[PDB]
């Protein structure tokens, strides 16, 4: 059939839709008319129906020819109204193609490669690596040398656009067909006398190849500097900015090795250093930053002590792009050995924190994190206080985005170095400068919480005397109009509890937990749930007697805000219930936690997985404080009453229960609610009996001859579900019970499993397999190929049908253990069957 | 399926299956170490003589068919 | 209700594989050694000469192919480890910490050692840049190598490499330089050979070798090069190339060692020298069984070792791209080896295929040697070879053994030196390298008395305490043959006149078969001989040999009640044995009256019997001996031993029969256990129990009267008991299996026994690959849920090192049944501190508390 | 009408939305996720990145198969990414 046309394929395959359908008529264009067929197949419809149209115009490609076949290609290709999967799959059938006929895309590689080079330098990150795609299978296809005859009058073009295509397309086909294959071409063309373009684009092909292949160059590093080190003297000057370039891209893909092949460019850049300015130092200085984590430690030092002066002198250039290179060259030169931290806090970091640590930095957003970056590095060498004490009274800044900057380095240098390092001012004027960027904040944004929260946990129990202060404050913060700075507070408090726990200041502590208390009846479910959370952590510092509130009236208030429907409000009071029921459990009736039991049954149905995953904790918790029989009674009289939907939340709390409660507190009830003769509640209890087993595991070990009756009953009780259900129930069994020695029982239930492989419903045979499957599991394939040989040869044609069926099963899955168990098979007067070295006796 | 080798099916030969289980038993001998020390014991042979043996006897195990 | 815990005491002391490189990442070149499921790490000291043990690993897998590889600019090697998981790890060896850190885990199939699941072989590009994972049908996968911007090595996807209906005989990496990755691969393809009824196919198919190409730049790999060989050969070795080395491929095959490349090479052929006046079989071809390469800056050579145990020295001559011809020097003569290594600093270790190891140190490559170098280029017809006669060692010379008690064949343990405590007296090595060793213990202590063939079993005589063994080995020649063959060659050599000196000189010529193998040969020709031998002194107070064709499978010491308190030797022997296809002409029972206080065998008779006795078990005054799939009660009489008494309804062969009062305990070579019950009133032996599984039950050992602990061919321990009460008048009855486990090597000796006086009573048993192992009972269940919790957390949180799952593992054949595996949980003490403290606390107590309590277990014995 | 890719997977992670955050691929359980899920390299280029590897929505947690599965090894198939074979790659 004809697949469906969208309006833009209109214009493309339009010559379709037309009921000239006899192939005479056609004048040897039937090979246009096929081609566009198989492109409409492939493009719109089906896997198996593309995939059919992908082989078809694959084994008749050559047959076809590269001139019809891209000159219907490429127009789709560069179509705006192409999906990117569209995209994909014409790439796909583009390359497959290519592969198919090898020369015959000669003469149209040109055509083709104006088409695709512009999906190179296209924003999406997969066009671009699908024109590289292409672009390989072009080199591959049609020669090296026609590659190179036609890229070869575009290396000199006066515009620079198409000179940098040609150059990653240059780059693309040196990845495709290898380094090597174009060294001797790159050799010339980067000391070409005739273009200085010509070599401006040599070296910038090797840049590309650089950065494309990564480490990958290892092996060719050396030639390929060899090649374009002599344009770093070019008197041009933009052929000498893009020669450091590429030595900056060929020492980043080859880190961290392959310092000794650069030894020639060493004298070059530093002289340069001295001898240039603009955007020609800054390649210069790129290209040594990107140089000196290979150098040796000796060496290392020696260098950088040539390059500092120039490149703190560079530290106050007026453009911007020249202070992010010299920030990263200076990040790179400290993060490496050999250039030891006396050093650099002698030398480099009063400039540093002179001309980059002021407040125009803190607008700008790529060097607000390549500063804050820097910093952090350097901490790591040159000492956390070393850097802290700097910039520690510039937290009291009233620009806002300054004192944030530096709250985030504060941050994130002590959560890497902790506080050993630091004294008592430091100490003093951090607490300080935290306070007043908390108090004076117009945004509520994270920052200051994470790095009030990482300051403070950081000192641990050297926060002692600053607490006052900040329970203040924290206080005055929570009784505030913006919702968005209590749930900052509460965060917080969640924050530091653990911390104050250990400086001991519980009486507070409490008051926390009372305002918090008395705050519970929020409106704004954020702010609601970032309180619930405080709540949960103050109750988990102090214990569930001394907690004010008490638990006894605590838990009552949780109890209705199980029934808010936000997320967030869900998780964080399900977990609190839970913390209460798990060690306070004592102070509250039966009767609640029946009511939150009910309310709790609900939620196990949230479709957010932390949500359940709490509900299931707590429920658990509940079923292991309160009796099991009153919570199983009432589960057992929903199970009757529920419907399917329903049903699942009361089974999946059933299983709970005899989790906690071990089974025997839970099986005979539920057993016993299997004698009362409507089928239905037979059925309940068959699947409820089949995830609880599942689900408790190695615990129903001790549980099989229980059930052995029930299943004894149900695997031929003549109706198809419950045959069915009870298959899935002794799957789960014998999943569950592997290795622990429960092989008799499990074989007794696999011979009243066994008759029902017989049965045609899919669902019930499906069920059967999966039995006999955990069965093998379980007991081991040496008893189910026991089964399997009286039946793997018989004159029914349908038995052994049913019987092959089970041994590849057991085959596929205990191929090698079988080895041990096939039968001893006597030989005949045409073959021998005997394995005759396993009879051998030493 | 048909893409895992020594299934079979209602129609498989005795012969299919002993030659599959055959080429499974002398794949098994050339990976437990101690079941091949056994054979090259039993027969004084190396280790590499009865595991160039049994890549041999890969080929027809059990004999041509009918 | 019985639970077990199981502890190795002496780990597997045989190589499988052993690699050589900079796993420390210095100056020093370390080996890492595959032995069975155990992955260890030595570094052998180049200053005192000798190898010491840095690392052992217990991976609780099957390791069927080790590797090592290194990327470009790189200072350390890597492992890469293919298993019986369906996964493919690789490891770096980091000496801070003295582990094996797994840098990259990857999955491809299912576990075992499967037909068409990769793991069996192994191959890497020799520039680090890819790794090729191959099983021995159809699949094959290869993944991509390379590092990051922290210099972390990443591995890439699969790429599939498939060919249905292939074999594949080995694969190995071809040095290409740095132009796309190639891998030369052996394989036949079996499909015609199949669909052919008649055996023109089979008979004319033959081995190919073929060249799969990673493309890295359309990323895939093609099967591009394919050529038949007019001789099948069993591995391949590659030469080096691209800059310093002519790339190829050099395939061993029998008889010949061939070079071959792709593209314009001719290939170039060369026949493998044979020995001078060789006594093996003349029919009987010639193979390698190792190879070894060493690199220099300046040449580079391969060392080849013989079925012989002749190691050569095998050189290419060099004309720019192309090779003139192959070379080749005999080097010298070691036990036949299943891997070698080239040091630095002059040092080869061998890792011999059975008995101990050993390195020596090359004073001199054989360079300036008057003896005659072999070539290619040299000429002949008729397919007469080249020849050579061995000669003793002086290229190299010994500087490190260590001892290997694999093969162990036959263990017993008693204290028959009165030091009190019981020492294990272990029948094990191999052929002429065969040996009865003493252990002690206070790892073990070893002192070890050669033997002439491989022991099969020994009997300790209860007043003398001296041991009578028998050792018989196959295709071998006896003193008698030995000698008369001797003679044979040397009287037909002369025949063609210094002929005379020389044959003088050569029967003169008596080479020690320790060392330069025994000459061996035949098909059905056994070689074995009887000893009696002082458990303190190495000496032998008796020895008989027996003929060229009689073959020792049985030996036993008893009394008789038909005459007096005087002792009696009886020797079961299959004559005419042939192993494949089996067929056997009888058996016969020696017996000797072993006079002059156990020191001297006196001949009495020989009886034969219809197959051969392969069980010979006293029984209260008379003999029970099973033969072939009869058993029978056997009488001393004054001429034969007369039969009293027999049972023929066993299924198919008994190996063993042990007796507890009148139930006897009948071992099958493939239906497990059998009891049969001894009526004294009636005289008649009835079947009254078997099992409802099958076993390749090698050993077994009583524990009660109704309990019967067996090990398996495929190196499984198990545990049987009749229900309670069982009559022996009524049949049909079925004993439960109690216990089931998988020690991973094959158990040839279990014994119930107390190995310190006083101690707890366990169940030591003896593996094929030199491992001593013991299972100990636990004392109370509190402990039992302790230790099946240790076991778990251990399962979860510190998984075996090769992708293999542990309870998969243990339950290889059957599911694994009450047994604590020991090995895992004393690794406690080898996990990341965190981790030991999470599951220390989830046990309720702290490391310490869970470490007194391993090392407690392991002191009680 | 749907069937698994159970091309060779690679080295991609599977990955799972909301609503399916604790389900197995193969047996829709939701009991006790065991090893991690790697999918094949066409299933996991594109757009379909990240993806749901069951339903096809937006994946916001990695996929697991279940313990049940590891223990039969289910997770040694192939790739379990769920295709519809009666949708084009743009419906
Ligand atoms: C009858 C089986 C069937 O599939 C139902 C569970 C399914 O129809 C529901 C749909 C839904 C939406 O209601 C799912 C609920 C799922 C729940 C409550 C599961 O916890 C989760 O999914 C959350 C986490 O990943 C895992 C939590 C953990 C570890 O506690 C686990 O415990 C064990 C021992 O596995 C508990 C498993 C729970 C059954
Ligand atoms: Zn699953
Ligand atoms: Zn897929
Ligand atoms: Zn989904």
């Amino acid at each position: 059939n004809l697949p469906f046309l969208k309006p833009d394929d209109i214009q493309y395959f339009d010559k379709l839709l037309v009921d000239v359908d006899e192939s005479t008529l056609s004048p040897e264009e039937q090979k246009e008319r096929k081609i566009m067929k198989l492109l409409l197949k492939i493009k719109n419809g089906t896997p198996p129906m593309r995939k059919a149209a992908l082989r078809q115009i694959t084994d008749k490609a050559r047959e076809f020819g590269a001139g019809p076949l891209f000159n219907q290609i490429l127009p789709l290709l560069m179509s705006p109204t192409l999906e990117d999967q569209e995209r994909h799959l014409l790439v796909k059938v583009i390359d497959r193609i290519l592969y198919k006929l090898d020369d015959l895309v000669r003469p149209y590689v040109h055509k083709i490669l104006v088409v695709i080079e512009p999906l190179l330098i296209d924003e999406d990150y997969y066009a671009r690596v699908e024109g590289r795609e292409i672009i390989s299978n072009l080199a591959k296809a049609a020669g090296l040398a026609t590659m190179i005859s036609t890229m070869r009058p575009d290396i000199d073009n006066m515009d620079e656009y198409v000179r940098n295509t040609t150059a990653r397309a240059f780059a693309v086909v040196a990845s495709a067909l290898g380094i090597p294959s174009l060294l001797p071409f790159l050799k010339a063309v980067c000391k070409s006398k005739k273009s200085w373009q010509a070599r401006h684009t040599g070296i910038k092909i090797v840049q590309q190849i650089a950065i494309l292949m990564g480490c990958a160059i290892l092996p060719h590093l050396r030639s390929l500097v060899e090649i374009i080190e002599h344009g770093l003297v070019d008197e041009q000057q933009k052929v000498r900015t893009i020669s450091a370039l590429a030595i900056a891209a060929l020492a980043e893909a080859a880190t961290p090795y392959g310092i000794e092949s650069f030894d020639s460019v060493l004298k070059p850049l530093w002289k340069g250093i001295r001898q240039h300015r603009g955007k020609g130092l800054a390649a210069f200085l790129k290209a040594i930053g990107y140089l000196i984590p290979l150098m040796d430690a000796e060496y290392a030092n020696y260098y950088t002590r040539e390059v500092m002066l120039i490149l703190i002198r560079e530290f106050q250039s007026p453009d911007e792009e020249m202070k992010k290179i010299v920030l990263k060259v200076v990040k790179q030169c400290c993060g490496t050995d050999g250039v030891e931290a006396n050093y650099i806090k002698t030398e480099i970091l009063p400039p540093f924190f002179k001309h980059f640590w002021q407040h125009r930095m803190a607008l700008d957003r790529r060097n607000y994190r390549q500063l804050v970056d820097t910093t952090v590095e350097l901490a790591n060498k040159v000492g956390a206080a070393e850097i802290i004490s700097r910039i520690v009274d510039d937290l009291k800044d009233e620009a806002e985005q300054y004192r944030k900057m530096v709250m985030e380095t504060i941050e994130k240098i002590m959560g890497n170095l902790g506080a050993a390092d630091i004294d008592h001012k430091l100490e003093e004027q951090l607490i300080d400068g935290i306070l007043y960027a908390f108090q004076e904040q117009t945004t509520e944004d994270s920052v200051m919480l994470n790095g009030f929260g990482t300051v403070v946990n950081a000192l641990g129990k050297r926060v002692k005397p600053y607490l006052p202060q900040i329970c203040g404050t924290v206080l005055w913060r929570l009784n505030n109009k913006s919702a968005k700075v209590r749930q900052q507070a509460a965060d917080l408090i969640s924050r530091t509890a653990v911390v104050m726990k250990t400086c001991q200041e519980e009486k507070l502590m409490g008051h926390l937990g009372v305002v918090l208390y008395e705050y519970l009846g929020e409106e704004y479910p954020e702010v609601l749930g970032s309180i619930l959370g405080a709540l949960k952590a103050i109750v988990n510092v102090i214990g569930m007697h001394k907690m004010t509130p008490p638990i006894k009236d605590l838990l009552p208030r949780l109890t209705p805000i199980l029934k808010n429907r936000h997320e967030k409000v869900q998780e964080n009071c399900i977990d609190l219930v839970g913390r209460i029921a798990d060690r306070g459990a004592e102070y509250v009736s039966a009767r609640e936690w029946m009511r939150i039991c009910f309310e709790l049954l609900e939620l196990l149905k949230a479709h957010k997985k932390a949500i359940r995953r709490a509900t299931v904790n707590t429920f658990g918790y509940i079923a292991k404080a309160i009796g099991p029989h009153d919570v199983l009674a009432t589960l057992l009289n929903n199970l009757k009453v529920q419907e399917r939907q329903n049903r699942v939340c009361t089974t999946v709390a059933i299983a709970i229960v005899a989790e906690t409660c071990s089974p025997f507190t839970v099986l005979p009830a539920l057993m016993n609610e299997y004698r009362v003769p409507e089928l239905n509640v037979q059925n309940g209890v068959l699947k409820s009996l089949s995830f609880l087993f599942e689900y408790i595991g190695e615990m129903g070990k001790d549980y099989i001859y229980a059930v052995t009756p029930l299943l004894e009953d149900a695997l031929m009780d003549r109706d198809l579900v419950h045959r069915q259900t009870a298959s899935a129930v002794v799957q789960h069994m014998s999943l569950g019970v592997y290795g622990f020695g429960c092989e008799d029982s499990l074989n007794h239930l696999l011979n009243y499993v066994w008759p029902n492989v017989f049965e045609t419903s899919p669902h019930v045979i499906q069920a059967v397999m999966g039995a006999l499957e955990g069965l093998r599991v379980a007991i081991g394939p040496c008893r189910m190929l026991q089964y399997c040989l009286q039946g793997l040869f018989h004159p029914a044609r349908k038995v052994r049908d049913v019987y092959w069926k089970i041994y590849n099963s057991i085959y596929i899955g205990s191929q090698d253990a079988l080895i041990a168990h096939y039968p001893r098979i006597y030989n005949d007067d045409k073959n021998t069957y005997i394995r005759y070295e396993l009879d051998y006796i030493l | 399926q048909s893409k895992y080798i020594g299934t079979g099916h209602a129609d498989t030969t005795k012969w299919e299956w002993l030659v599959n289980q055959h080429r499974d038993s002398y794949c098994s001998y050339m990976g437990h170490f101690d079941l091949l020390n056994y054979f090259a014991i039993a027969e004084n042979e190396s280790k590499a003589r009865v595991r160039f043996n049994l890549m041999e006897k890969m080929l027809q195990p059990c004999g041509p068919p009918a | 209700h019985m639970f077990l815990y199981n502890l190795t005491l002496q780990r597997a002391t045989g190589i499988s594989f052993a690699i050589h490189g900079n796993f420390s990442g210095t100056k020093q070149q370390e080996i890492v050694v595959s032995r069975g499921k155990i992955l260890e790490l030595l570094r052998p000291d180049p200053n005192t000469g000798k190898v010491h043990t840095l690392l052992t690993v217990e991976v609780f897998g099957v390791i069927r192919s080790l590797m090592a590889f290194r990327l470009t600019g790189g200072t350390k090697d890597y492992i890469v480890v293919g298993s019986d998981s369906g996964r493919i790890v690789i490891l770096e060896y980091q000496p801070s910490k003295n582990m094996f850190e797994k840098i990259h885990q990857e999955t491809f199939g299912k576990s075992g050692c499967r037909r068409i699941v990769p793991g069996q072989f192994l191959a890497v590009d020799p520039k680090g840049r890819a790794v090729m994972i191959s099983a021995i049908e159809k699949q094959k996968l290869v993944y991509i190598l390379n590092r990051d911007a922290a210099a972390r090595l990443t591995i890439s996807s699969p790429l599939e490499a498939h060919k249905a209906n292939t074999l594949v005989y080995h694969v190995v990496g071809v040095d290409v330089g740095f132009e796309n990755p190639m891998f030369a691969c052996l394989e036949m393809d079996y499909e015609e050979a199949d669909n052919d009824p008649t055996g023109e196919a089979a008979a004319n198919t033959q081995q190919t070798l073929t060249f799969y190409e990673l493309d890295l730049g359309l990323n895939h790999v093609v099967r591009k090069y394919s050529e038949p060989l007019e001789e099948h050969g069993n591995f391949l070795i590659t030469v080096p190339g691209g800059s310093d080395g002519p790339s190829g491929v050099l395939i061993c095959s029998e008889n010949y060692i061939t070079y071959k490349n792709f593209g314009d090479q001719p290939d170039i052929r060369c026949p493998i020298p044979r020995r001078r006046n060789d006594l093996d079989d003349p029919e009987r071809g010639m193979i390698f069984v190792c190879s070894a390469t060493h690199k220099t800056k300046s040449m580079f050579f391969f060392l080849a070792q013989t079925e012989q145990g002749d190691i050569f020295k095998i050189t290419l001559e060099t004309d720019e791209d192309m090779v003139t011809e192959i070379r080749l020097k005999y080097f010298d003569t070691v036990p036949v080896a299943a891997a070698m290594c080239v040091l630095k600093t002059g040092f080869l270790f061998v890792a011999s295929e059975f008995g101990n190891h050993y390195l020596y140190q090359i004073a001199h490559l054989g360079d300036d040697d008057e003896e005659p170098e072999f070539s290619s280029a040299m000429p002949l017809e008729e397919g007469d070879t080249f020849f050579f006669q061995p000669r003793p060692l002086k290229n190299l010379v010994l500087v490190d053994e260590l001892d290997s008690l694999s093969p162990i064949l036959f263990c017993q343990i008693a204290d028959l030196a009165n030091e009190d405590t019981p020492q294990l007296y272990v029948a094990c090595g191999r052929g002429p390298r065969s040996s009865l060793r003493v252990l002690r213990h206070g790892v073990f202590n070893q002192v070890a008395f050669p033997l002439q063939y491989t022991p099969r079993k020994f009997v300790i005589h209860p007043e003398s305490n001296n041991l009578i063994i028998i050792e018989t080995d196959h295709n071998a020649y006896t003193e008698a043959t030995k000698a008369q063959r001797k003679q044979q060659m040397a009287e037909e050599m002369v025949e063609a006149e210094l002929a005379a000196e020389m044959a003088a000189a050569f029967l003169n010529e008596n080479l020690p078969e320790s060392i330069f193998g025994a000459p061996k040969a035949g098909n059905g020709q056994w070689a074995s001989v009887i000893r009696v031998m002082n458990p303190i002194q190495g000496n032998t107070l008796d020895l008989v040999q027996l003929e060229q064709n009689e073959a020792a499978f049985s030996v036993a010491v008893c009394r008789f009640s038909n005459t007096g308190e005087d002792w009696y030797v009886l020797v079961g022997v299959a004559k005419d044995l042939i192993l494949n296809p089996r067929s056997v002409a009888g058996g016969f029972v020696y017996t000797y009256k072993l006079v002059n206080n156990g020191e001297k065998l006196e001949f009495l008779h020989k009886t034969p019997v219809e197959e051969v006795p392969a069980a010979i078990a006293p029984f209260q005054g008379r003999v029970l001996i099973g033969v072939g799939k009869l058993l029978r009660v056997y009488d001393l009489g004054k001429k034969k031993l007369l039969r009293k008494c027999e049972n023929k309804h066993i299924a198919n062969y008994i190996s063993g029969i042990q007796t507890i009062g009148h139930r006897v305990i009948v071992s099958d070579v493939q239906e497990s256990f059998i009891w049969v019950r001894y009526k004294r009133n009636e005289n008649q032996l009835i079947i009254f129990a078997d099992d409802t599984y099958p076993r390749w039950v090698t050993t077994a050992s009583l524990l009660d009267y109704d309990t019967v602990a067996g090990a398996d061919k495929f190196g499984n321990i198990c545990v049987v008991r009749l229900p309670p009460n069982t009559n022996d008048e009524v049949d049909s009855q079925k004993a439960e299996v109690i216990m089931n486990y998988h020690v991973g090597e094959t158990v040839l000796s279990l014994q119930k026994t107390t190995l310190i006086p006083g101690g707890s009573e366990s169940l030591v048993y003896t593996t094929l690959s030199g491992g001593i192992g013991i299972l100990v009972p636990f004392t109370s269940h509190e402990d039992h849920d302790f230790f099946q919790h240790v076991e778990m957390h251990l399962r979860s949180e510190h998984p075996p090192l090769c992708g293999r799952d542990h309870l998969s593992f243990r339950s290889y054949y059957f599911p694994v049944k009450n047994v604590i595996d020991g090995d895992l949980c004393e690794q406690f003490n080898s996990m990341e501190p965190n981790k030991q403290k999470n599951v220390s606390e989830e046990l309720d107590r702290t490391p310490p508390e869970v470490s007194k309590k391993l090392e407690d277990i392991r002191t009680r014995y | 009408d749907l069937i698994f890719c159970r091309k060779q997977a690679g080295v991609a992670i599977g990955r799972l939305c909301e609503k399916c955050d604790g389900k197995c691929v193969i047996c829709d359980s939701y009991v006790r996720p065991c090893t991690l899920v790697r999918i094949c390299d066409e299933c996991n280029y594109g757009s379909y990145q990240g993806r749901c590897v069951i339903c096809g929505g937006p994946g916001v947690s990695d996929a697991y198969y279940c313990k049940e599965c590891t223990i039969q090894e289910k997770d040694r198939d192939g790739c379990p990414k769920i295709v519809n074979l009666g949708s084009s790659k743009t419906d």
